Order: structure tokens, then C-alpha cells, then sequence
């Protein structure tokens, strides 16, 4: 049942729905906190 | 500059260790001088501005980020509006809305 279906497309991981916008917000979010305290306040 | 400026330090300190060298400083140390050691006090007598923002003080309290230093856009203006860079050092780190 589990194994070839939705539940094996969970372990493909991604395929299915999965959009672009908020894992390249969330990209941009893990940066600016990487970067954000060591940029110049100037 | 208006401390320090380099014609400052050519002209008026070579003037005053003419007249204490004329008047014998250097033949004896007796004599008192006048300002010969200007170019020995270069960006030290009066060369900065600080000022505490008092209401972002009380606005922030106890626990705050104490000073920041700001250069202008214009590097050698401070002397000539003294209010100005003050302000436009304080337009750097205030409260955000957006």
C-alpha cells in the first residue's frame, strides 16, 4: 500500500508539490542571518 | 583645521621659534615661548564631536548599544557646520518602520 504510491513520493522527496518561492525566501532568510551582524552599520 | 591646518603649521609655528630663537630660548631656557609645539599636537585639540542623543536614551534604557562612530559624506565639514554632521550622524542608527 504505502510502498509505491504518496507515501514512497514522500521519500522521493520534493517531486510532488514543493514551490520555488518560499525555499528561495528561506535561502535568502538563512544568508542574511549568516551576514546581517558582520555588515558595517555605515 | 582650524587647529592644525598645515599652512597653520608652517607659517605661525616657523614664526614663533623665530622669535624665541631671536629672543635666546635655545641659548638658554629661560625665555617663555608662545605655541612652538603645534605641529607636535596634530588632530588632537578639538578634533572630535560627541554627542548623546538623550531621547533615544530614554526611548531605549537600561540596556542599549552605547556609540557609533560616523564619517560624513564630506570629510574635512564638521568644523564648518558642526550641527549638521551631528544630525547627519544621527540619521544613521534610529528606529525603522517599513
Amino acid at each position: 500500500s504505502s510502498g509505491g504510491g504518496p507515501a514512497v513520493v514522500n521519500n522521493y522527496g520534493d517531486i510532488h508539490t514543493a514551490n520555488y518561492d518560499e525555499f528561495y525566501k528561506g535561502q535568502q532568510r538563512r544568508e542574511a542571518q549568516q551576514q546581517a551582524p558582520i555588515l558595517p552599520v555605515r | 583645521p582650524a587647529a592644525d591646518a598645515i599652512a597653520k603649521l608652517i607659517i605661525e609655528t616657523t614664526g614663533n621659534l623665530l622669535g624665541y630663537f631671536l629672543l635666546g630660548g635655545f641659548s638658554s631656557a629661560g625665555t617663555i615661548a608662545a605655541d612652538i609645539i603645534m605641529p607636535f599636537l596634530v588632530g588632537t585639540i578639538a578634533a572630535w564631536l560627541q554627542w548623546k542623543n538623550t531621547g533615544r536614551a530614554t526611548e531605549l534604557g537600561w540596556v542599549h548599544y552605547w556609540e557609533l562612530y560616523q564619517q560624513g559624506a564630506e570629510t574635512n565639514s564638521w568644523s564648518l557646520a558642526a550641527l549638521a554632521a551631528l544630525r547627519g550622524g544621527f540619521l544613521v542608527g534610529r528606529s525603522e518602520t517599513v
